[PDB]
């Protein structure tokens, strides 16, 4: 269960290395599928088993393929290539190393018993969902319903 | 037998005679006696009336074809123009694109263009082709004529039906 | 860890590599042999699908723990689904789901 | 030792059970086509023809296309449980697996369509993407109906589960629509082509399109299977040995598929579309409050 | 057997990816994909910081995290096709004159 998780967890950090410093949209796309693929991989190490079943479905099956269609249909700034230079990105990535180091230096230095990888199954993850969670569920559809209501208003052709 | 430019070759052979992907081409009125994108084709079967104008829409659709590529030519309009010996008409499809079998008849029957199949199958089966582009040259067999191979039959009918009879 | 399900971890495995193994051959097989020689509806269609798959994954949830959640679960299931309806409804009347006006 | 023979023994049922399922999308291939050579000549006929990728292309995703569209359903396969000791994974999620392949499924025609550089075939792609999305919305669900009835994801607690009454007489609405989606999500008749639109298979040629066809009956397979394992029983049976029994419903659900495609005309694509969400989402949810409230009234 | 801290560090490793690429791409699609990053890679640290404790809370809101992912992700996919149809350019520094 180390071996999958540390395998999967190095995928999806290559394969995020190379969206977000790709030129072409749909390569950029197929590598965050694949860092996706390999997240889902990481939550199935950890006995979340019905996360990486949801990060395949939902994620990868559904959001990712929202993406692809929107990139096929605009039939694509990418000449110059601004982000590959590094006067450009010099700023940025040392920001983003300050508080990523920042972040770890708090993760380093709290009780860390490990990780049993005991099956945590979907059914009581559904027990949960629909016992002590009634406001999520329906708070959520509410959300997904108002995400639904602003997306059809603002992507509607006419 | 000679050859105008090793159990796997029998075996690629065999395949390739056993599972033909036509694309029936039909200018005229072959079309009709004889009833895939060229891409996925690999048999091209003229039927009709080769005419000037439709003459560069064959020659593009045989060039998008892949290889291998076979043509079988149907009736006297593709073999050579036929009774079309006229100013609009290409005398025969084999006037720009090569052609592996020729079928006569004004129109021919279906059962003429199977025994054409037949006639392509083993004309597939009796050659030598590149196995793998990794000699790369094409060995088609000269086979024997088919007017020589059945003249003794033909030459040996003596009596036949009185054309009063249905 | 059984023997039976480390068994199963190894067949599932084999499963894996043999399929992508199979499939990545006969393409390559394929390859080396041989002798050389838009309208904004789809974007509206892939959004509605992700939206219902997300409620769908709700109601995935709930389904699998029917008999340990009782009837107040099912009334739960109920509101959500009258609320995904009421949606899907929604959606009809307006012509969203609508591609020939 | 016992327990190196037992995991090579499951090991080599694995492969057996992949191998079967290969060389049966293959040889239903020549069924929907005495000749039982003509499968091999068309495969090596595909096998040994020259290879095209379009010049103007894009190449990593014109290969990847047909390995999708193989590997999807063929991994799906893998939950299916054909007799008692016969499983290749008794996965705790099941269902769900089957559910992972076909969300990633659709991704081989968007990228045939993208990699074709054609806008016909890109727009006949965005076309079939759609369709299967609006019947991949409900496939779930209708599939919940049994998995609400048996209290969990697991394939052979399904068909254990059915061990007096088979799933398709209460499930008769969640039978109807995971047939319609089951057969709308591999693209076949009468939901094979929705195509300005032409086709995403063009530009595609020798053993890609080898590929593309033997991963749609491949997936005619796994559906079949996966049916008669919800639906069906399984292999329960009171005479013929479950491996028996299984074979011959799972050939009753594939020459009945073979069935609907020569019979069943083709609707139109506006048509398919509203017939799959306007009637079978509904219905779906419909189906599974039901099924709870039944379940819980008992 | 898995420590969490090695969890935690790749869900932080992940979001700081996502952030860079957020920040240094003048094409909106790029944005979004980074917020999609940056969004799933907390998702994974709730998941991962609900299996340390065997609790069923770390899928919930990895549960609640996809769906504010999905609709952020259909919200953003319009507001780019908006801006690509009115000014066929998905260039956001252009969208700047709003200023003082
Ligand atoms: C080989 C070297 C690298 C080569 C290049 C990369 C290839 C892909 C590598 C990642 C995927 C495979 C990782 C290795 C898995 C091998 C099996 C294994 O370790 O199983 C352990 C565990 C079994 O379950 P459990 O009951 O918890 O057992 C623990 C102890 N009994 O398993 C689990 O708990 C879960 C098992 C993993 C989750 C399922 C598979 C996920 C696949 C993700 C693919 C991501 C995309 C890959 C793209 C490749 C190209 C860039
Ligand atoms: C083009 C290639 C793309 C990448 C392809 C995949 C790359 C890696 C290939 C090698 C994988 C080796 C096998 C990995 C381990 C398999 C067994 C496993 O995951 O076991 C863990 C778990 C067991 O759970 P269970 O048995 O239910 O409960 C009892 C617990 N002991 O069981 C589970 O958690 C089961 C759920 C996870 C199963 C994942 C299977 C692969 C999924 C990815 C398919 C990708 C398809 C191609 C790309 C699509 C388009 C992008
Ligand atoms: S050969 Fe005769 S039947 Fe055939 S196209 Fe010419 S005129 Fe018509």
């Amino acid at each position: 269960m180390e071996f999958a998780f540390y395998i999967c967890g190095l995928i999806a950090i290559l394969a995020t290395l190379r969206v977000i410093t790709h030129t072409n949209p749909v390569h950029a796309l197929l590598y965050l599928i694949i860092s996706l693929l390999a997240i889902s991989g990481v939550f199935f190490s950890l006995g979340a088993y019905f996360a990486g079943a949801l990060e395949i479905i939902v994620y990868a099956g559904a959001i990712m393929v929202l993406f692809v269609f929107v990139v096929m249909m605009l039939n694509l700034i990418e000449q110059e290539r601004q982000w590959l230079k590094p006067q450009v990105w010099i700023g940025p990535a040392i920001l983003s190393a300050i508080m990523l180091v920042v972040i770890v230096y708090a993760i380093l230095g709290v009780n860390d018993q490990g990780i049993d990888g005991t099956p945590i199954s979907a059914k009581a993850v559904g027990i949960t969902l629909f016992g002590p969670y009634v406001l999520a569920v329906e708070l959520a559809s509410m959300l997904l319903l108002a995400g639904l209501v602003v997306a059809f208003h603002v992507g509607r052709e006419e | 037998m000679d050859y105008t430019l090793g159990k796997l070759n029998d075996m690629v052979n065999w395949g390739r005679k056993n599972s033909i992907w036509p694309y029936n081409f039909g200018l005229s009125c072959c079309y009709v006696e004889m009833v895939a994108s060229p891409r996925q084709a690999d048999l091209m079967v003229v039927a009709g009336t080769c005419f000037t104008k439709m003459a560069p829409v064959i020659q593009r659709l045989y060039d998008q074809m892949l290889e291998p590529k076979w043509v079988i030519s149907m009736g006297a309009c593709a073999n050579s123009g036929g009774m079309y010996d006229i100013y609009s008409v290409v005398q025969g499809v084999d006037k720009f694109i090569p052609v592996d079998v020729y079928i006569p008849g004004c129109p021919p029957r279906p059962e003429a263009y199977m025994q054409a199949l037949m006639l392509l199958q083993e004309s597939i089966g009796k050659e030598r082709r590149p196995l793998s582009w990794v000699d790369q040259g094409v060995y088609r067999a000269n086979m024997q004529s088919e007017r020589e191979r059945k003249r003794g039959e033909r030459i040996a009918v003596t009596n036949l039906r009185t054309p009063d009879e249905i | 860890t059984s023997t039976e399900v480390i068994a199963h971890h190894w067949a599932f495995a084999i499963f894996l590599i043999v399929a992508i193994g199979l499939c990545c051959l006969m393409l390559v097989g394929g390859w080396f042999l041989g002798g050389r020689a838009l309208s904004a509806k789809f974007y509206l269609v892939a959004m509605f699908f992700v939206i219902f798959d997300v409620e769908a994954l709700y109601l995935f949830a709930w389904s699998t723990s029917i008999r340990e959640s009782g009837w107040v679960g099912f009334v739960e299931a109920a509101i959500f689904i009258f609320v995904l309806l009421a949606g899907l409804v929604y959606l009809v009347r307006i012509g969203a789901l609508d591609w020939t006006p | 030792s016992p327990e190196l023979i037992e995991i090579l023994l499951t090991i080599l049922k694995a492969v057996v059970i992949l191998l079967v399922v290969v060389t049966c999308g293959a040889f239903m291939s020549f069924g929907e086509r005495g000749g039982s050579l003509q499968l091999v000549a068309d495969m090596i006929k595909m096998f040994f023809k020259e290879d095209w990728i379009p010049k103007f292309s894009d190449r990593v995703i014109f290969t990847l296309a047909p390995m999708i569209a193989f590997t999807s359903l063929l991994l799906a396969f893998a939950i299916v449980p054909v007799s008692p000791g016969w499983v290749v994974a008794d996965l705790n999620i099941g269902i769900l697996f089957f559910l992972m392949m076909a969300g990633l499924a659709v991704y081989a025609v968007l990228f045939a369509g993208w990699s074709s550089n054609n806008k016909y075939s890109l727009l006949g792609a965005m076309r079939a993407s759609a369709q299967t999305l609006s019947y991949e919305v409900f496939l779930g669900l209708s599939l919940m109906g049994v998995v609400a009835q048996a209290g969990s994801f697991n394939m052979t607690d399904i068909v254990n589960s059915q061990a007096h009454v088979w799933n398709v007489i209460p499930q008769f609405f969640g039978f109807i629509t995971f047939a319609i989606a089951g057969v709308a999500v591999c693209h076949r008749h009468p939901f094979d082509q929705p195509e300005l639109a032409d086709g995403y298979h063009i530009e595609y040629s020798g053993m890609k399109f080898g590929l593309f066809f033997v991963g749609e009956y491949i997936g005619i397979v796994t559906i079949s299977a996966l049916m008669v394992t919800l639906f069906f029983g399984g292999w329960q049976g009171p005479l013929l040995p479950p491996f028996i029994w299984f074979a011959l419903k799972t050939a009753f659900f594939m020459m009945m598929f073979i069935l609907i495609r020569a019979s069943l005309p083709r609707p139109r694509y506006d048509q398919v579309m509203s017939f799959g969400w306007k009637i079978c989402l509904p219905l779906t949810l419909i189906n599974l409050l039901v099924t709870a409230a039944v379940i819980l009234w008992q | 057997m898995i420590p969490l801290q090695h969890g935690l560090i790749l869900a932080a490793i992940l979001f700081v990816l996502g952030l860079t690429g957020l920040v240094i791409r003048r094409n909106l699609l790029f944005m979004l994909i980074g917020l999609e990053i940056m969004i799933n890679a907390s998702a994974l640290a709730f998941v991962v910081a609900g299996s340390y404790w065997g609790q069923t809370d770390g899928q919930v809101m990895y549960i609640l995290a996809i769906s504010l992912a999905a609709a952020e992700a259909s919200i953003g996919l319009a507001l780019l096709l908006q801006l690509h149809r009115r000014r066929q350019n998905l260039n956001i520094d252009s969208v700047s004159e709003m200023r003082g």
